[PDB]
């Protein structure tokens, strides 16, 4: 089913690349820079788990 | 900001054609990329005496295979 | 291995496995297995003697290497094969040199 | 931010010697770049890689690296299964983009001086002694990596071994070699022609045996800086401020790289001539050996000859008892290699053994590396230097050694950069002469 | 090779989009 | 005084000396005077140096007939390799000249003092309280030092393909680096060139440009120079007129207004230009080699239209068969 | 011969031993500022 | 070469190595919006 | 070994004839005053 | 005689250095 992960192997760039973006914009103008966006700490510890996906599972898949 | 649009982009196709059409070819004499042996004959037509040239460089060219 | 000591007792008693490991019953239980592990020691062996370079000027010691790397490296290209007897029947014909001229050494 | 405190952008980055805050927003993520480098150029090869032909014919300048501590390599060189090397490269980017994203973290909505939010952390460049503090820590961890490389050899897997008796390839060190005796006593050996300085290393046990020592050294340091604090003779030299700790850094790592240079030129014992490619020595070594063989073996014999240039066909007597090769060849009789050694005799080849000892591998190898003796071009057209338009490569032994040394060649520059800068700085005229006195303006006319 | 610079472009111009927003909203550069 | 050291160190640090020498003084005047000493009796009696013990001898020495251009000290032998190659090591003391000691000798002894030298024009200008960037500057000459003397050797192994150092051993060595190594169309070299002469050419207008525009102390009849008084505060050249000078005889744009910026570029393109060279020949030592482009082009027929890259192709490859 | 070869040895290490020193005791303060 | 699990991202694979470079390349361009101050 | 036999005087006037006619000029300069 | 000549010319070259660098009139300030 490696075609089902190649598509959840790209989601994680996919959400990587825009979070390359939105990181450092976040930091970009410091009005509600922290104040508006958890988004990080909400977008991170998603983004994390997008990892684990990729190894363990490609261990099996293939 | 006018006509800028204009000039470069049909100038420039211009310089593309001539290479395409190979018009240069003939304008500056150069040799075409099979051009070069007539028949085998495997040596320089290496142009040589003077008031010559210009009929000696059609012999060269006259063959061309 | 389990080698000590010096040099010496053990040059000679890695030859009481190596020219006795040479021809033995190919459809035994393990000739391979314990071939495998008997040349394994060469491995163990040949890499402490590396560092001597005492025994890098003398023929005795050169001699055994001329020896453990025809051996040995007929294992990594295809191990499985059993050596050639000219290879096989060349070898002892050193270790009788070497140990002959080992003792050459000590008591010149 | 801008020059009105400060200097001209061009220069800008030195705006942040006094931003502490800032500045470990700098490394980590610059140090992102180079983990990301790592791992980058490690996929990008292996997407490129072959793996049945050898590494050299590759191009590939990092593989070899990895494959070096002995994964997925097998014997006989055989690279076994990728999948290591891919893990590798893959791990590095994953943690990269952990580091950047702190690099950004620091770089802006992290404080902007460390002084407050941790003392700890906090550091004055001039103050000689939280400074010192730091300088053990690292010390202290770059000690640890030191070991970490022997828990690869003595106990992880292996590394790989240049010389095995036969195959050359794969061995886990029981017993490393330390004592001063043959350690700080290495060393101690001339750099020139004919002993190397560092770049002998005949063991590989050597070297495992010699980071234990390094390990343990450094481990001592930090503990000594740790517990200690400078001593008077270095308080009156070395300019503590800024700049000085980074022109020191540079001559280190300067003469750094011009060892590396000459590490991956020569020696062959830590980069194995197999997947690295042969060393120049070696090329026209072996080239000349295949010469040898191929003539002895039908209707000839070179023993005892004389050539058209008077020193013989192929074999002389050296001034030493040894005999060697001839040709261009002689400028090379120190080297010995994997497969030349045995091939060798108590003094010099033992020509009778020549014919007879050659090996499967060896002749086939030895010929291995006739057609590739490090030369090409930046294009990379090969062959011999003029040979026209056949064998085109430049064997990756070849870059590093071209690559780092350039690159140390600068940083001795920039060590005699920033050094003048760093104490003119501290003596306070870096800033131009002073017009109002100028130091020569009253001196003794000569 | 069909997409290299596709994927490529996609990237190289990824970079000036941080210049490009932040200045157009007029952020702490 | 108080004690003999805290004395001569006050000597040797002192500035009062007619030439100062600082504590690098304290190696580079005995290792110069000692390299020079042994050099020019080198240079004038050698006996015939041999390049290889096969038998051809190489008299490069003065003493037989070599005029200036012809003479040069032999580097070592191939024999003799690599190896650190001393006095006391060699067996006879004619033995230590036939294999080409005096050339191992000078050169380690004048790298040894080219180095200190470098760092004694710093520790000069630390002590006259100015900005020490010369010795950067310097660096560029003893990069070249270090790269044709020390390293490229060692790409070969020996001395022998050292630079002997001779009027003709010199031009002997390019030749024959060519022939190997393709240097012309190696890139760093090509860049090396721009280096030297944009620095020449640059030391024309900065020198032509100031000399142009002087503020007029002198009579006609009088010498021009004279007027200038050493120690003036007064600007002695126009930078306004000499400005729109430039700045009209190009576009008004590019003609640097400001000297201290000027002076500056004027001393970075010849330094960089030479770095890259003493990259270049390191970048050759280890048989990494300028690209010659080579085939092409060719024809439909496979014959070799022969592009002009092959005669320079040709030449070296005709080279190299000579040498050997 | 062998007397050169110790006899350069003395010479050679008594001058870096000398040079060493001079930095190792206050070289920055010998300078016209501080 | 590469797996066959990934093996299609092409010019992911092709350039990683070059964004490196393109870094030194926006801190020119994150000077030129600021512009030299 | 073989050479021109009058290339001998060629030095010597290049070197002394220029050199000579540098110091009469400053041997004058000097007495100035 | 050849050589001789060089050495002699080579000669006062360095007879002209030292004599260059210490006798040279100081260039006073004023
Ligand atoms: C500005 C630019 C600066 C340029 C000037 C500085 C250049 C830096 C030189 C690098 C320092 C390390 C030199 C080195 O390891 O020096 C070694 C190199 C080459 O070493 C060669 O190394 C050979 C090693 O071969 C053998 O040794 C290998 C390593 O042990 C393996 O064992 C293998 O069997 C075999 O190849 C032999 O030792 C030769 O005798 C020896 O010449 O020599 C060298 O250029 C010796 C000369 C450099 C000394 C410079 C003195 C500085 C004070
Ligand atoms: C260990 C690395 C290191 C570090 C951290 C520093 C740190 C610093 N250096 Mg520095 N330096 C170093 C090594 C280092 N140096 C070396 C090795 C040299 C010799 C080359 C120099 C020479 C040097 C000078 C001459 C100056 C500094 C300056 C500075 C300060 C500001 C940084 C700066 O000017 O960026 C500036 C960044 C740029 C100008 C952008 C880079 C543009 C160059 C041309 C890139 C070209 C390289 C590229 C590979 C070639 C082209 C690519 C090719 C494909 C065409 C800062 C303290 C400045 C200062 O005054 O210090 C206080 C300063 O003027 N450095
Ligand atoms: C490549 C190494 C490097 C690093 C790490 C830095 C880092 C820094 N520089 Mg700098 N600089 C560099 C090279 C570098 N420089 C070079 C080569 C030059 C010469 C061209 C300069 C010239 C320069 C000047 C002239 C100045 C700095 C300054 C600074 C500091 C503040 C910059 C700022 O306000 O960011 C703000 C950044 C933004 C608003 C947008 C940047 C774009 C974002 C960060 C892209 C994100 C990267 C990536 C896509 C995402 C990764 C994270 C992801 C995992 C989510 C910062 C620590 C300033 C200073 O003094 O510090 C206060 C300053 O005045 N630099
Ligand atoms: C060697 C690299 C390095 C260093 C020295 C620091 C240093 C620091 N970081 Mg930090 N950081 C780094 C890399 C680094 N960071 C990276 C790569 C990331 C991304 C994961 C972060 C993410 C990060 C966060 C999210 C925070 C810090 C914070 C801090 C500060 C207090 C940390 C502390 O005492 O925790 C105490 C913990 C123990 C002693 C255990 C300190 C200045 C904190 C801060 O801003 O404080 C000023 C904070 O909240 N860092
Ligand atoms: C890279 C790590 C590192 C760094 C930056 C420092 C830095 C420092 N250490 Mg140090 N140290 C370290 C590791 C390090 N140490 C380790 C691992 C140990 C072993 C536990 C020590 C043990 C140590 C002691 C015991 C002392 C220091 C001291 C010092 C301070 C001044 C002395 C100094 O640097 O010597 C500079 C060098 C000299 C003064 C003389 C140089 C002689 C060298 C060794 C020549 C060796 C021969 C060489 C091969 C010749 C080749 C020629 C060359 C061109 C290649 C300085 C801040 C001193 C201090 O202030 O502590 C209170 C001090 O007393 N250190
Ligand atoms: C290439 C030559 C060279 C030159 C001209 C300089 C120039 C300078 N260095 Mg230096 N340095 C160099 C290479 C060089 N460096 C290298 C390769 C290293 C190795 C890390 C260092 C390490 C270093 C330190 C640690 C310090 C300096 C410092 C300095 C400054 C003067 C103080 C001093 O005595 O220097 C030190 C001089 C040396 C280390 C001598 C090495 C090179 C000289 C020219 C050769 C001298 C003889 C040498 C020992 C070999 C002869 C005997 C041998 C056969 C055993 C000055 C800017 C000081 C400074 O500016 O700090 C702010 C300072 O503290 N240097
Ligand atoms: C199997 C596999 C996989 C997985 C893996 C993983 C699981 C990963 C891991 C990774 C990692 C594992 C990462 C983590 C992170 C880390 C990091 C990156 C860290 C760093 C940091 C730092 C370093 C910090 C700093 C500091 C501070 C802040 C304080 C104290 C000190 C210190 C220094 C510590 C993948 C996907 C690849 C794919 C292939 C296969
Ligand atoms: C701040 C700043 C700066 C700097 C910057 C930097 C330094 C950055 C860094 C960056 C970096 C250092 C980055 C890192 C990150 C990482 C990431 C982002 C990654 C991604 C990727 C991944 C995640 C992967 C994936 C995968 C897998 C897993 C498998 C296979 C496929 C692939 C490969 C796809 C500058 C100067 C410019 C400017 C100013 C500001
Ligand atoms: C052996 C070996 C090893 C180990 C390692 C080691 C053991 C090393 C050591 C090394 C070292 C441990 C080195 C040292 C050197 C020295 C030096 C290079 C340092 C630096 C410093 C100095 C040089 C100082 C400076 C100065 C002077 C000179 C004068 C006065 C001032 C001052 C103080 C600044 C291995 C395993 C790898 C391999 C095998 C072999
Ligand atoms: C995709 C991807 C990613 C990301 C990446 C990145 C984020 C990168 C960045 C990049 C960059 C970082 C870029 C930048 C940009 C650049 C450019 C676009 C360039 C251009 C150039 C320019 C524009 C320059 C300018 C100039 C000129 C032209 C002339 C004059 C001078 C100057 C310099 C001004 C990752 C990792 C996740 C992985 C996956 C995939
Ligand atoms: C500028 C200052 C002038 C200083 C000049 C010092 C000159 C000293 C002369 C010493 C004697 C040399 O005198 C000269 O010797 C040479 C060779 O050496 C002899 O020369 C003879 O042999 C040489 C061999 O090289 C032939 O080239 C030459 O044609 C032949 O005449 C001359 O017959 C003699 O006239
Ligand atoms: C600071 C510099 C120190 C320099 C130290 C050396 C100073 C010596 C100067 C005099 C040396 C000139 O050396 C002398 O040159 C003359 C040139 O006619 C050579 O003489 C030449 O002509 C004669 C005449 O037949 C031949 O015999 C001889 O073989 C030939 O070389 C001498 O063989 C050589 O001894
Ligand atoms: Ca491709
Ligand atoms: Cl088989
Ligand atoms: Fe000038």
């Amino acid at each position: 089913m490696t075609i089902l992960f190649q598509l959840a192997l790209a989601a994680l760039v996919i959400l990587s690349f825009v979070m390359v973006i939105g990181v450092p914009v976040a930091y970009a103008s410091p009005q509600d820079w922290d104040r508006s966006k958890q988004l990080i700490f909400l977008g991170s510890g998603l983004w994390i788990a997008l990892v684990l996906v990729v190894g363990v599972l490609n261990f099996f898949v293939v | 900001w006018v006509i800028h649009s204009i000039t470069i982009p049909a100038l420039f196709i211009a310089g593309w054609l001539f290479v395409s059409t190979g018009l240069a070819y003939d304008v500056f004499g150069t040799p075409r990329p099979d051009s070069y042996y007539a028949q085998e004959q495997r040596s320089i037509p290496l142009v040589t005496d003077r008031f010559e040239a210009k009929q000696q460089v059609e012999t060269f060219l006259e063959q061309l295979k | 291995t389990g080698l000590t000591g010096n040099f010496r007792e053990d040059t000679l008693a890695l030859i009481s496995s190596l020219r006795e490991a040479i021809a033995l019953p190919e459809n035994d239980p393990n000739k391979k297995a314990a071939q495998a592990e008997a040349r394994k020691k060469l491995n163990d062996f040949f890499a402490l003697y590396r560092r001597d370079d005492s025994l890098r000027s003398l023929s005795s010691f050169m001699t055994m290497q001329t020896a453990l790397n025809s051996l040995a490296g007929h294992y990594s290209s295809y191990p499985n094969r059993p050596l050639p007897e000219k290879l096989k029947a060349r070898l002892e014909q050193e270790f009788k040199q070497v140990e002959l001229a080992l003792d050459r050494e000590a008591k010149s | 931010d801008q020059e009105s405190s400060g200097f001209a952008w061009w220069a800008g980055n030195a705006r942040l010697i006094n931003l502490s805050g800032k500045l470990l927003g700098a490394h980590v993520a610059h140090a992102g770049l180079i983990v990301f480098w790592a791992g980058a150029m490690t996929l990008f090869e292996l997407a490129h890689f072959i793996p049945e032909k050898p590494m050299y014919e590759q191009g590939l300048i990092l593989i070899p690296h990895i494959a070096t501590l002995g994964w997925g390599v097998g014997p006989g060189g055989e690279v076994v299964d990728t999948f290591p090397f891919f893990v590798v490269g893959v791990v590095h980017l994953i943690s990269s983009a952990v580091l950047g994203f702190g690099g950004v973290y620091h770089a802006i909505r992290g404080p902007e001086t460390l002084e407050e939010y941790s003392s700890f952390f906090g550091y004055d460049w001039k103050d000689k002694n939280k400074m010192t503090t730091i300088l053990g820590f690292h010390l202290i961890v770059l000690g640890i990596g030191a070991l970490l490389l022997v828990a690869k050899a003595m106990f992880f897997g292996g590394l790989y071994d240049t010389w095995a008796p036969g195959g050359g390839d794969v061995r886990v060190i029981t017993n490393p070699t330390l004592d001063p005796r043959v350690i700080f006593g290495y060393l101690l050996k001339s750099p020139f022609g004919g002993e190397g300085w560092i770049v002998s290393v005949n063991n590989l046990e050597d070297v495992v045996g010699g980071h234990i020592w390094i390990g343990l050294i450094c481990i001592a340091g930090g503990i000594w800086h740790i517990l200690t604090t400078p001593f008077g003779w270095a308080r009156r030299a070395f300019i503590w401020s800024g700049e000085a700790y980074l022109s020191y850094s540079l001559g280190a790592l300067s003469m750094m790289g011009f060892i590396a240079t000459c590490f991956v030129w020569f020696n062959n014992t830590v980069y194995p001539s197999e997947f690295y490619g042969p060393t120049g020595p070696e090329a026209s070594q072996a080239q000349a050996m295949t010469f040898l063989i191929r003539d002895q073996k039908l209707g000839a014999n070179v023993g005892s000859a004389q050539g058209p240039t008077g020193l013989g066909k192929y074999l002389m007597r050296s001034p030493t008892g040894e005999i060697i090769f001839g040709g261009e060849t002689m400028r090379f009789w120190d080297f010995r290699g994997p497969w030349l050694e045995p091939l060798r005799g108590p003094n010099g080849l033992d020509l009778n053994k020549i014919k007879n000892d050659i090996q499967p591998w060896q002749e086939r190898r030895a010929a291995e590396y006739m057609t590739h003796a490090p030369l090409g071009s930046l294009n990379s057209v090969g062959g011999v230097a003029t040979e026209i338009n056949s064998v085109n490569f430049v064997s990756p032994r070849s870059w590093l050694a071209t690559s780092h040394f350039v690159l140390a060649f600068f940083f001795l520059v920039g060590h005699l950069w920033h050094a003048g800068r760093a104490r003119a700085a501290a003596a306070g005229f870096e800033k131009g002469i002073d017009r109002e006195s100028e130091p020569v303006l009253s001196m003794p006319s000569l | 090779v069909i997409a290299q610079l596709t994927m490529i472009a996609m990237i190289g111009i990824a970079g000036p989009m941080i210049i490009f927003l932040l200045a157009v909203r007029r952020g702490n550069l | 005084s108080a004690n003999l050291w805290e004395r001569f160190c006050n000597w040797v640090t002192s500035t009062d000396n007619r030439l100062y020498v600082g504590w690098f003084g304290v190696i580079m005047i005995p290792t110069l005077l000692a390299a020079t000493i042994c050099f020019v009796i080198a240079f004038i009696a050698a006996p015939p140096v041999d390049i290889d013990g096969i038998r051809e001898p190489v008299s490069g020495s003065l003493l037989y007939g070599n005029n200036i251009i012809t003479g040069a000290v032999v580097p070592s032998s191939n024999a003799i390799g690599l190896h650190f190659y001393p006095i006391w090591e060699a067996a006879s003391l004619d033995e230590w000249l036939y294999n080409g000691g005096p050339y191992q000798l000078i050169i380690f002894h004048f790298l040894l003092g080219a180095s200190c030298y470098m760092g004694r024009q710093w520790e000069l200008s630390y002590r006259l309280g100015m900005r020490p960037w010369i010795c950067v500057a310097y660096s560029a000459p003893l990069a070249s030092a270090f790269a044709v003397f020390l390293i490229y050797p060692i790409g070969q192994g020996s001395f022998s393909d050292g630079m002997p150092l001779g009027i003709s051993g010199t031009f002997n060595f390019m030749i024959v680096f060519q022939a190997e190594h393709n240097i012309l169309m190696h890139p760093f070299h090509q860049l090396g060139v721009a280096g030297v002469f944009g620095g020449a050419l640059f030391c024309a207008m900065h020198g032509s440009l100031v000399t142009s525009s002087l503020i007029r102390e002198t009579t006609e009849t009088e010498s021009a120079n004279y007027g200038y008084k050493f120690g003036q505060e007064e600007e002695t050249y126009n930078i306004v007129a000499a400005h729109g000078y430039f700045g009209r005889l190009i576009f008004q744009y590019a003609s640097f207004n400001n000297s201290r910026s000027l002076h500056f570029f004027l001393a970075a393109w010849p330094v960089v230009g030479v770095w890259f060279t003493a990259l270049g020949i390191s970048t050759m030592a280890f048989n990494l080699n300028g690209f010659n482009f080579n085939h092409s082009v060719i024809d439909a027929k496979g014959n070799v239209i022969n592009t002009w890259a092959d005669i320079i192709n040709r030449a070296n490859l005709g080279m190299e068969v000579m040498h050997e | 011969m062998e007397t050169l070869k110790i006899t350069v040895y003395i010479v050679v290490t008594f001058f870096v031993l000398l040079f060493v020193f001079g930095f190792l005791s206050g070289d920055p303060a010998r300078n016209p500022k501080r | 070469k590469l797996p066959e699990a990934y093996a299609i991202f092409d010019p992911l694979v092709d350039v990683l190595p070059v964004i490196p470079v393109l870094f030194l390349a926006l801190a020119f361009v994150w000077q030129a919006a600021v512009g030299f101050r | 070994m073989e050479v021109n036999q009058l290339g001998l005087i060629a030095t010597a006037l290049f070197v002394l004839v220029p050199s000579v006619f540098l110091i009469i000029l400053y041997v004058q300069t000097e007495s100035q005053q | 005689m050849e050589t001789i000549t060089y050495v002699f010319i080579f000669a006062c070259i360095i007879a002209l250095f030292f004599f260059a660098i210490f006798f040279r009139e100081p260039p006073r300030i004023t």
